[PDB]
């Protein structure tokens, strides 16, 4: 039976480790606001640094 | 999730009706075409009959042609089916099946046991 | 069934974990950024040169040689900074639909409808490219392959299965299954130890190279996945379905983060892909245009409106200085 | 010569020379557009078709010169070594255009009635060739002309570049090869080509009928179009030179037909309106792009 | 000005430039072709037979190049591949024509082939492919029919109420009731074509069967009739 293949990935499912997504919000922000200066598609770099 | 979850059904003396409800939850149901189709035993699965999305256009199987209706209902996305003057050649497990991408009429709902926006269906025994 | 009865139960139970945890819709603690300004990406330099669609394409790690793929059976490497071609393969089977960069460009893998991948070194000492190694054993039709190593190459088919080879011996390391759809898109985390892979059932499932089992799933898009990414952090990926929408989910969480749709798009996401600092999200569409959405705000920061047919392929650079689309009309289009 | 004059010459023929410029120029650059567009494509027509925008450019270029000669009444200004030039670029465009829509006519035909057969003809390179061929073969076999001179000038305040009415027995066969060769040939052959063409699509059982009918619209105005506008020209050429080749020197039927050559050979230049709108503005596809071009 | 190495290398792309357009004149020059049909549609005979006349158990895709009047037809065939076609055939959006075989002697799967038919019909990528429609395997059908053991009205109670066509011409030496219900057939194929197909998609119907020596040519027709409207809007004819 397939099913006991499909039942046994589900209860792994359940052993996953949440976490509260208030600390991922902060930490996806706190990534995000670090990393935003060195994006050069957020903030255009000089046309003469712009290899194109 | 997509869940297609389907109703009904039973055992009926020949010459009866019986009326299916096919009922959606996780998908908007007015933007998707809707068939209906059968797998009797010991045979593939046999496309029955088809909703648009607007319900303003209706196909149905020749061999069913002009006898079975198909309604769909958009204020609860509950899809009915009704089946008249049963025979034995009818006795199959009829699935709700959905269209794969929504805004188009063409559908690929007949697939052996391996499609996803097919419900688990209801055997319909006479 | 009593299996049916223990699976429905934890159906249920993950769907109100999940309701618990999701108290509220995420945007209204992300709405305290500013709004993102106006980024108007311009074409710098169109490509020509491929007879037929385009249908894969990745940047390497040097940022200036993209492999490109066409359903003619041609792949041609084009040098951003010049648009010169410097290797162009031709292969036995027109239909070829996946391509990939190796991280040192030592090999690229390619596939298309059949179920063999072809391998092949553009640094022989003649100078002519030769079939390296062609993998074999799919039932189904390759549909992307990633790299993440010299030695591996982890490769997704149509047969709803997903399998990592090894060069060396050219046999199948470990095998990846459990999808009821057919495999569409792949995506490697930074660790190269976790990747996502989405398919036509609507779900992504998350898997570990050295574990050889499913780690996680993601339900959520309403139709097939057709594209997936992996958040630079590596703890998020996105997914574009056909459903004309695109929804982000973390890996730790197990919850949907952000949902970007519009009523004016009712067709679906061919590519997506994110940036270096992963603020923009890029999504290719049917409608022949390649729309730029906000990651923590959904808001349309540009439209890239000139191309003459479907966009198949969207990749950015690894430094982010410049990104690459491809469409049917055999053109592909570099941005800045 | 002879007292040939008209109050027609001055009124006609300038106005209907600014009237040509005015509306080929807008159109006609669009038209070269669209053929290089093609030609990017790698489609063969429009290379034909480039051809013929350029030669209907230099045309009109030519055109102002001509303006000025008939703004005041029958003179020119300009020196021999000018209108020695433009006088066979004038002449000469004229029956470069029927070449091309000739070409034109041929590669269509073989695209239609021959579809899958021809592959070596039907290229860009192909065409380029063909088409430097008739160009050589149009810059050098009417430049019989350039043998000789102008300014014949005679009483009656009268000079002329090419048009030397006392014609010679030289420039009645001239005039014979041209008629003949330049336009009843390239004509009939245009008139095969779109009757094999409309042979083929009438064949074609998966056409429908209203492509068909406007198939058969298009190709017949594009027939009629080419005898409007050069027919009135050439018979009058015909007959001024059967007349002299009868009776040699005998300037009595210019008198009669004085205004009629001239206008006849003004009504001439509207073909380099009508040819650029038939092949390129009619079409919706390739309208519809030169307007998305021009509103960008 | 420039370095040896950026000549060497704009001289390498103009190599790689004109090999490219040679390979782009190769492949227009020939024209590609998709086979595509039921179980009991018999593709493998016909392939069989257009390689024995016209001249890795793995393996997806099976092309059998076969060339016509000096034209060469590249025709593939789907092997080792999943039943679920939504897909990859969207790979096939710039074949000049498919060619689907469909049994017209199986009446309870005729009408799976027709639902498949209408799908490819309405495809959102297919619309601009010409449909060549073979209706293989005519014999059994007429045996069928001569024997009279199976009835069209249990699966197509229109045909009860089906007139021949009196425009179209019968075959002399074909029994009446064979060729009413190929025309009953054909008509159903032909207004499934023609409901949503016009300008720019049109469906051919011939009768053909595994035995038959010339569907070479009936294909060669149908490819020159395509090209033949391809051109006739790619040449401004309209
Ligand atoms: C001063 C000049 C421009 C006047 C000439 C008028 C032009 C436009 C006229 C003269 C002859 C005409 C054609 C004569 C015959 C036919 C066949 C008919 O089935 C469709 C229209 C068509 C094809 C006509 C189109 C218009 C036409 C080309
Ligand atoms: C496309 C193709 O098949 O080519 C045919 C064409 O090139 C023939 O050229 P000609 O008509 O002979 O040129 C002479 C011009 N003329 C008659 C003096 C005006
Ligand atoms: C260049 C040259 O000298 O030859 C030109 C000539 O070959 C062109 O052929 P067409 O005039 O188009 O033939 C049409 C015949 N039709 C109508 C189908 C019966």
């Amino acid at each position: 039976a397939q099913a006991r293949k499909l039942v046994e990935q589900l209860k792994m499912e359940a052993n996953i480790d949440r976490i509260k997504v208030s600390k991922a919000a902060a930490d996806l922000m706190a990534y995000c606001e670090a990393h935003a200066k060195e994006d050069p598609l957020l903030t255009p770099v000089p046309a003469s640094e712009n290899p194109f | 999730q997509v869940q297609l979850q389907e109703s009904g059904g039973g055992l009926v003396q020949p010459g009866g009706s019986l009326r299916l409800s096919c009922a959606a939850s996780g998908f908007t149901f007015s933007n998707y075409k809707m068939n209906w189709v059968r797998q009797a035993p010991g045979k593939g699965l046999e496309w029955v009959s088809d909703i648009s999305q607007s319900g303003a256009s209706i196909s149905y199987t020749g061999s069913v042609k002009g006898r079975f209706t198909i309604s769909r209902d958009n204020a609860k996305n509950t899809l009915y089916l009704q089946m008249n003057s049963l025979k034995p050649e009818d006795t199959a497990v009829y699935y709700c099946a959905r269209c794969p991408a929504p805004f188009t009429r063409d559908c690929f709902d007949v697939t052996s046991t391996t499609y996803a926006y097919r419900g688990q269906g209801t055997q319909v025994t006479v | 069934d009593q299996l049916r009865q223990e699976a429905e139960q934890l159906k249920n139970q993950i769907r109100d974990a999940r309701k618990a945890c999701a108290d509220a819709t995420l945007s209204q603690i992300t709405n305290n950024i500013d709004p993102v300004g106006r980024i108007q990406m311009r074409t710098r330099r169109t490509l020509r040169g491929h007879l037929a669609k385009i249908y894969a394409m990745h940047w390497g790690t040097d940022s200036r040689l993209l492999v490109s793929a066409s359903q003619d059976g041609k792949l041609i490497i084009w040098d951003s900074y010049t648009t010169n071609k410097v290797h162009a393969i031709p292969l036995r089977s027109s239909w070829v639909m996946t391509c990939a960069y190796a991280p040192s460009g030592n090999y690229v893998a390619c596939g298309g409808l059949d179920n063999i991948c072809s391998i092949y070194n553009l640094k022989t000492r003649e100078g002519n490219v030769r079939v390296s190694r062609e993998l074999a054993g799919h039932t189904g039709y390759l549909s992307c392959c990633r790299f993440l190593d010299d030695n591996q190459i982890v490769t997704s088919s149509g047969d709803t299965t997903c399998a990592l080879w090894d060069i060396e011996t050219g046999q199948q390391t470990t095998t990846f299954t459990g999808h009821t759809g057919d495999v569409m898109s792949l995506s490697l985390a930074p660790d190269t130890r976790l990747f996502v892979s989405g398919a036509c059932d609507a779900s992504a499932k998350l898997w570990d190279v050295r574990e050889g089992m499913c780690r996680q799933t993601f339900t959520g898009h309403e139709s097939d996945i057709n594209a997936i990414c992996f958040f630079p952090n590596g703890n998020a990926f996105a997914t574009g379905s056909d459903d004309a929408t695109c929804r982000l989910f973390d890996l730790r969480a197990d919850q949907e983060l952000m949902t970007y749709s519009h009523d004016n798009i009712i067709c679906g996401i061919t590519s997506v892909s994110f940036s270096k600092s992963g603020r923009l999200l890029l999504a290719g569409y049917d409608d022949f245009n390649c729309n730029v959405w906000d990651a923590l705000k959904a808001d349309r920061a540009g439209v890239l409106a000139g191309h003459d047919n479907r966009v198949s392929c969207l990749g950015v650079t690894d430094d982010g200085m410049a990104v690459a689309t491809g469409s049917w009309d055999s053109f592909l289009k570099i941005w800045n | 010569g002879c007292h040939v004059d008209s109050r027609v010459d001055h009124l006609f023929p300038p106005s209907l020379y600014i009237f040509v410029i005015g509306v080929g120029l807008p159109t006609n650059c669009l038209a070269l557009w669209a053929a290089y567009r093609q030609v990017q494509q790698r489609n063969e027509l429009g290379v034909y078709l480039m051809n013929l925008s350029i030669a209907d450019l230099l045309y009109i270029c030519t055109l102002p010169l001509w303006v000025d000669y008939f703004l005041h009444h029958d003179n020119w200004i300009h020196g021999p070594g000018s209108c020695k030039l433009f006088g066979f670029i004038f002449y000469t465009n004229i029956y470069i255009s029927i070449a091309f829509l000739c070409c034109i006519s041929v590669d269509r035909y073989l695209a239609v009635a021959h579809p899958l057969r021809f592959a070596r003809l039907r290229r860009v390179k192909t065409a380029v060739a063909v088409s430097s061929v008739v160009w050589a073969t149009e810059l050098g076999a009417n430049s019989a002309p350039l043998f000789h001179d102008e300014l014949f000038r005679d009483r009656y305040n009268h000079t002329f570049c090419f048009e030397k009415f006392p014609m010679e027995g030289w420039v009645a066969w001239m005039n014979l090869y041209r008629v003949f060769v330049g336009f009843l040939f390239p004509w009939a052959l245009m008139l095969l080509s779109y009757r094999g063409i409309l042979r083929a699509v009438r064949g074609s059982v998966s056409t429908e009928r209203q492509e068909k009918a406007k198939i058969k619209r298009l190709a017949l105005s594009l027939i009629a179009i080419v005898l409007v506008c050069f027919a009135p020209y050439h018979v009058l050429l015909l007959s001024r030179s059967a007349i002299y080749l009868g009776r040699p020197w005998d300037c009595g039927f210019e008198e009669r037909v004085f205004s009629a050559y001239h206008s006849s050979l003004a009504f001439t230049s509207l073909n380099c309106v009508a040819d650029p709108i038939l092949y390129c503005l009619v079409n919706e596809g390739a309208r519809s792009d030169v307007a998305k071009a021009l509103h960008n | 000005t420039l370095s040896a190495e950026d000549k060497a290398a704009v001289e390498r792309s103009k190599m790689i430039e004109k090999q490219l357009q040679k390979d782009k004149q190769v492949y227009r020059r020939t024209l590609r072709l998709l086979l595509l049909g039921a179980d009991n549609s018999g593709k493998s005979t016909i392939v069989k037979q257009m390689r024995i006349y016209h001249v890795v158990k793995t393996s997806g895709i099976f092309e059998t190049k076969f060339q016509v009047d000096k034209v060469n037809f590249h025709m593939f065939d789907v092997g080792a591949q999943r039943d679920e076609r939504r897909k990859w055939i969207q790979c096939f959006n710039d074949v000049t024509a498919i060619i689907f075989v469909v049994d017209s002697s199986d009446y309870n799967r005729l009408q799976e082939a027709l639902n498949d038919f209408k799908s490819i019909w309405n495809n959102r990528w297919l619309r601009t492919i010409s449909v060549i429609l073979f209706l293989n395997k005519q014999d059994l059908l007429a045996e069928k029919v001569l024997a009279g053991k199976s009835k069209i009205e249990d699966y197509f109670p229109e045909f009860a109420r089906y007139t021949t066509p009196e425009d179209a011409t019968p075959e002399p030496g074909e029994d009446p009731r064979v060729t009413r219900a190929k025309y009953f057939i054909r008509k159903e194929f032909v207004d499934i074509s023609t409901a949503s197909g016009d300008g720019r998609h049109i469906c051919y119907p011939h009768f053909t069967c595994s035995v038959d020596t010339e569907n070479a040519r009936r294909i060669f027709n149908d490819c020159k009739d395509i090209i033949l409207q391809m051109n006739l809007r790619e040449y401004n004819l309209v």
